[PDB]
């Protein structure tokens, strides 16, 4: 049956790519790092506490300025946050009240957020005459928007509960290109550097790299044994890390095709929301539902420090591209800026 | 100490309420008197589209109340001319060929009946149908109606609401008294029965079926009818605010006059007829005809009152002997034996004869033995003084056969067959519908029982307001005045609201499910009340004071249940939440109270269901 | 749908794909994120703390 033959080909195919991993497992990223030292006390503390959402915070994104940051809430609203006074710059009702995610486009010039509408909101924040408007709905999502990264302010990417992703021209409103290929509701994404790649976690418990241009998948990784509620590129663009329900974030190397290292202890028992990278890929960053956020040493994989300022479970995080601070946003209703 | 209404805000939750319960027909509001004022004030000046048509539906219906032929055919000419004839010369007359040719046809063979123009009537009602109902509920004249309503769906009446004047009446049970509703200063009857003295005579269904009887009746404004407006109760009393007849009754006035002319007797039967026929129109027997149960107006016209023995025969008839003994017929006296509006065409008979003669029929030489009067009422035939004019003797032996099938008013067309009577070939019925006959007598100006939850089961659905009997008690009283003084009240909060920069209105372009004023407790130690504005969202609810944009708020997913509770003695809604806390509300009414609880309801359970197929949502082990 | 022969034939090809590409040696990936790593070690502000001064969240 070509049916049952195809079901053998996918299943010798998954084996011809798991020998070709183990033919490269020469050697360990721990084995490797072995001699640099520790990195020591990773003493974080907080310099701002962000408060105004007046319920649950879902996701945030920091502005390119590493000083505006957005944040989507259980209320209804995008906060505009000037993380350097605590003023807000923007408060936005949306429509929806279910959204649970947001972005600040590179530019500056725009935030998007949306959730359980499957709906992608692009709100324009500098119009010509002082005052925030929706200039964009993009639908076609047949599931909740999960994640949105803007490429540029006309081009931006989703992913969804539908368990797809999509790339969208923004002036148009369309879905120029879909990523199909996850089985599970997609959960997160992140970016590379360059922008021509971008990798998804999804509930199948796998991450799936896409080129942008393209439209394709090119490597899946595997390994985590529940949810990926999150995911982040390294800074160099060639390895990403993931946080799952498991409880265990992974770095995983996109030229060597498989899994580096896990970051765990059986202590840590609760699902991971969010991932980040110090800037130099030292530090990976992980907010945890009981209400921590660990601070790991991506190298050794060695817990460094913990920021341990949350009433409720870490839902989002992000470190600013100068590198300068780590916000963590909660289920409590605040944000808050480490370093 | 009279009519407040609430903010238009109430629009929120009143359109909701009503719209769950179907009302929000044209059919539905426009029959309402309330409802009919509000549509035309804004057909009329707020939609130049709508205008002529209402305008036409006026002219209509005034053209119906015209007394005579001479002023039918003046009016039916203008009508014509101007709704009719105008709209074809421009094209512009939404009606069917039907409906021109019916009129047309009828004014050249100059036939001018009441009912002329019913044919527009119905299609007038389908060109306010459709969009024009539908904008006027965009309206604000569909919000003063949710104004309106609201007060209606929470009359709670006490004692206190009336002021309460002189003794009128007693009998078993309890007195009338005349009263003024403070509210709207209407002059009423307020007959109030001793939950005690009833008790103690075992009368519970009586005063029950008063209510039940008078709620049949009560609609449709009979000026033959002592009829209903309110019921409430206390724990000690029933009360009925019933229409205030000041001249007192018959039984008294006969016995002050002697007995009556044919002449004045006519009077007084033509008028007792058309409430008979309006009862019956409602299958319900009144039973206890005689004297004693007409009363009269400050003028000299008369009602039926006390429709305690009365009952409906609109599925069983009954067959118990039931009346007052002299008035009641045969099929009556007789027990097993069942019977219908029968009965009280022949108490007419006896009660006719008793103005006339100053006795029932069946009372001979002063006796007061009850049985004896059962018996010649069953035996014997009706021996009818020499003086009795053919057309009284024919009224009254048609009226007291004894044979059911052979008494008038019982073969088949109800009252219609006993206003045919030669006795009244001189009536014109209109006109006694009308009132306009000159009354014959225009009145001379004048134990240790207790009492269980058990008794009190029994009046658990005592209380109503005749929803009709309201708005017209409103429409003539207070509903101009107030209408000004509100919608000035109106003008005033928008004058203060573009100068003091509340301007946007935080419950539009989102997705609020219903917003409106309840209070909560906001001092958990001390327990006050605090009003809020709320606005439910999906998936949670947020409320404000005055001035500030919300800063507190619960979550659809926060709330385990809603539920009803009792404090201060008044109905609040509890909400039970996450950390096995709590959070309470009350509502300013009824209807107000039955909408959040549904919405919370139902807000939670949907949001619950939704969060829990949303992994970055929902809780995790 | 799994039923499906298109749907067999498009997660074979994509198998196809991710089969076929060129594979570093995993110590090869881990030199070079340690390399990474040491090269900006100098430029990240969580890794050395760093004075109040140049930080625009302290003392200000
Ligand atoms: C018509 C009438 C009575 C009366 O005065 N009723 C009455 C009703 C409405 C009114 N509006 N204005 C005067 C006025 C008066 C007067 C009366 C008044 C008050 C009473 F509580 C009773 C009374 O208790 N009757 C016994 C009863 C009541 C209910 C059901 C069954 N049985 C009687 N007695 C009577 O025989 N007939």
């Amino acid at each position: 049956s070509e049916l049952d033959q195809l079901r053998q080909e996918a299943e010798q195919l998954k084996n011809q790519i798991r020998d070709a991993r183990k033919a490269c497992a020469d050697a360990t990223l721990s084995q490797i790092t072995n001699n640099i030292d520790p990195v020591g006390r990773i003493q974080m503390r907080t310099r701002r506490t962000l408060r105004g959402h007046l319920a649950k915070i879902y996701a945030m994104h920091w502005g390119t300025d590493s000083r505006l940051l957005v944040s989507a809430s259980q209320d209804g609203k995008l906060i505009i946050w000037d993380s350097y006074t605590t003023n807000k710059v923007h408060a936005i009702p949306l429509r929806s009240s279910w959204v649970m995610t947001c972005a600040y486009a590179p530019s500056g010039n725009y935030v998007a957020c949306g959730g359980l509408d499957n709906i992608c909101s692009i709100y324009n924040l500098k119009t010509r005459e002082g005052n925030v408007r929706v200039s964009r709905e993009l639908a076609g999502h047949t599931g909740y928007l999960s994640c949105c990264r803007f490429l540029d302010d006309n081009q931006i990417v989703t992913s969804s509960g539908d368990t797809t992703c999509a790339l969208w021209d923004i002036e148009t409103g369309q879905q120029t290109t879909t990523f199909t290929g996850h089985t599970g509701d997609v959960m997160s994404l992140s970016l590379a550097p360059d922008t021509r790649l971008f990798v998804s976690g999804a509930c199948d418990a796998s991450a799936k790299l896409w080129d942008v241009r393209e439209g394709m998948c090119r490597q899946t990784f595997t390994g985590h044994e529940s949810d990926i509620n999150a995911i982040c590129f390294f800074p160099n663009g060639n390895a990403f890390a993931t946080g799952s329900d498991d409880a265990t974030c992974r770095l995983f190397d996109l030229r060597a095709d498989q899994e580096l290292m896990t970051y765990s202890h059986d202590n840590i028992i609760c699902g991971i929301t969010s991932v980040s990278f110090s800037k130099s890929g030292r530090l990976l960053l992980a907010g945890y539902d009981d209400f921590n956020c660990n601070v790991w040493d991506a190298l050794k994989a060695d817990r460094a420090g913990v920021l341990a300022g949350h009433d409720n479970r870490v839902s989002c995080l992000g470190v600013t591209d100068d590198g300068m601070a780590v916000a963590t946003g909660s289920w409590d209703s605040f944000l808050k800026i480490w370093n | 100490k009279k009519i407040l209404l609430p903010e238009p805000s109430i629009r929120s939750v009143m359109q909701k309420y009503l719209e769950d319960r179907g009302e929000v027909t044209f059919e539905k509001i426009f029959s309402q008197k309330l409802g009919y004022l509000l549509f035309r004030d804004f057909c009329l000046k707020h939609l130049e589209e709508a205008k002529p048509l209402v305008e036409f539906y006026e002219e209509i219906k005034k053209y119906e109340k015209l007394e005579t032929e001479e002023e039918r055919l003046v009016c039916s000419r203008e009508i014509f001319d101007t709704y009719i004839m105008k709209e074809l010369l421009a094209c512009s007359h939404p009606f069917s060929k039907s409906a021109i040719e019916h009129v047309q046809g009828h004014l050249v063979k100059k036939q001018v009946p009441p009912d002329l123009f019913q044919p527009y009537i119905e299609e007038i009602c389908q060109n306010l149908r459709g969009d024009v109902f539908q904008k006027f509920i965009e309206s604000d004249k569909f919000t003063r109606f949710c104004q309106w309503k609201n007060v209606e769906l929470n009359i709670h009446l006490t004692m206190n609401d009336f002021s309460v004047h002189r003794i009128i009446g007693r009998g078993g049970f309890g007195e009338v008294y005349g009263c003024r509703k403070a509210d709207t200063g209407k002059m009423y009857a307020m007959k109030c029965l001793d939950k005690k003295r009833i008790k103690m005579k075992q009368g519970e269904t009586l005063a029950l079926n008063e209510r039940i009887m008078l709620s049949l009746v009560s609609t449709g404004d009979c000026p033959f009818i002592v009829c209903m407006s309110y019921a409430f109760h206390t724990p000690d009393k029933l009360s009925f605010i019933l229409d205030l007849m000041n001249g007192g009754d018959l039984h008294y006035h006969l016995s002050q006059h002697g007995v009556f002319s044919e002449a004045d007797m006519r009077f007084y039967a033509a008028e007792i007829i058309l409430g008979l026929e309006h009862m019956h129109n409602r299958f319900v027997v009144y039973r206890d005809l005689k004297p004693a149960n007409i009363l009269l107006d400050e003028h000299g016209h008369v009602r039926i009152s006390d429709l305690g023995l009365a009952c409906d025969f609109s599925k069983k008839k009954p067959h118990a002997s039931v009346g007052t003994h002299g008035y009641m017929a045969p099929e009556v006296l007789q027990k097993g034996v069942a019977y219908d509006s029968s009965a009280d065409w022949f108490s007419l008979g006896c009660m006719l004869f008793k103005l006339l003669r100053g006795h029932s029929p069946f009372r001979q030489h002063k006796t007061k033995d009850k049985h004896e009067i059962d018996r010649m009422t069953l035996t014997m035939a009706v021996e009818l003084p020499d003086s009795f004019s053919p057309e009284l003797r024919s009224l009254l032996e048609g009226l007291l056969q004894r044979d059911v099938n052979r008494r008038l008013g019982c073969l088949g067309r109800g009252a219609q067959e006993v206003k045919e009577s030669p006795f009244f070939r001189s009536l014109d019925w209109q006109m006694v519908f009308l009132q306009k006959y000159p009354p014959p007598l225009i009145p001379p100006r004048g134990k240790g029982i207790k009492l269980l939850d058990s008794d009190q089961e029994l009046y658990r659905n005592f209380p109503l307001t005749i929803s009709e009997r309201w708005q017209q008690e409103v429409a003539e009283t207070v509903f101009d005045t107030i209408n000004a003084e509100t919608d000035r009240l109106e003008a005033r909060k928008k004058t203060k609201n573009k100068q003091l920069g509340h301007e946007e209105d935080y419950a539009l372009g989102k997705d609020c499910i219903m917003h409106g004023y309840m209070s909560k407790m906001g001092n958990p130690f001390l327990t006050q009340w605090q009003r809020r504005y709320f606005y439910l969202f999906p998936n949670r609810l947020e409320w404000r004071g005055e001035g500030e944009a919300p800063q507190s708020l619960l979550t659809m997913e926060e709330i385990q249940s809603v539920e009803e509770t009792q404090i201060k003695e008044r109905k609040c809604l509890l909400l039970k939440i996450r950390g096995g806390k709590q959070f309470v509300l009350q509502c300013d009414s009824d209807p107000e109270l039955v909408q959040w609880k549904k919405e919370l309801r139902d807000a939670y359970r949907e949001a619950q269901q939704l969060v829990q197929r949303v992994p970055k949502m929902k809780n995790k082990p | 749908n799994t039923a499906s022969i298109a749907q067999a034939r498009k997660l074979v090809e994509q198998l196809k794909m991710e089969a076929n590409i060129d594979r570093i040696k995993v110590s090869k990936a881990a030199a070079d994120l340690m390399a990474y790593c040491e090269a900006h070690a100098k430029e990240d502000p969580l890794l050395t703390p760093v004075p109040a001064s140049e930080n625009p969240f302290r003392e200000k």
